[PDB]
């Protein structure tokens, strides 16, 4: 994590951003119009659309 | 006249038939519609593993 640098008494602002990749498991139930990854997060559409 | 075997004369029968055959053994194998680790997984979500 990027932190800013010490200045004495003062309200410092720093931004940092880490770019993940993940492999997950997703699973679907009838009629499979959702599906869920590992992650617990819904998806609201239906896996096989295109 | 001579000698004759049992088995020179035809014979007739004077006993009735009764035939009795036993119930044979039987086997029961572990027989399950779903198991406990198919209707754990049914579920779409595990609180646990997410």
């Amino acid at each position: 994590k990027y932190n800013p640098s010490r200045v004495e008494a003062f309200h410092r602002y720093g931004t940092t951003v880490n770019c993940i990749v993940e492999e997950v498991d997703a699973r679907s139930v009838y009629p499979y119009d959702e599906f869920v990854l590992a992650t617990g997060d819904f998806v609201y559409m239906s896996p096989f659309y295109g | 006249s001579h000698q004759l075997s049992r088995a020179d004369i035809t014979t007739v029968s004077t006993f009735i038939d009764l035939n009795i055959t036993m119930l044979e053994d039987h086997e029961f194998v572990p027989l399950e519609v779903y198991t406990r680790h198919e209707i754990k997984d049914s579920g779409l979500l595990d609180y646990t593993e997410v």
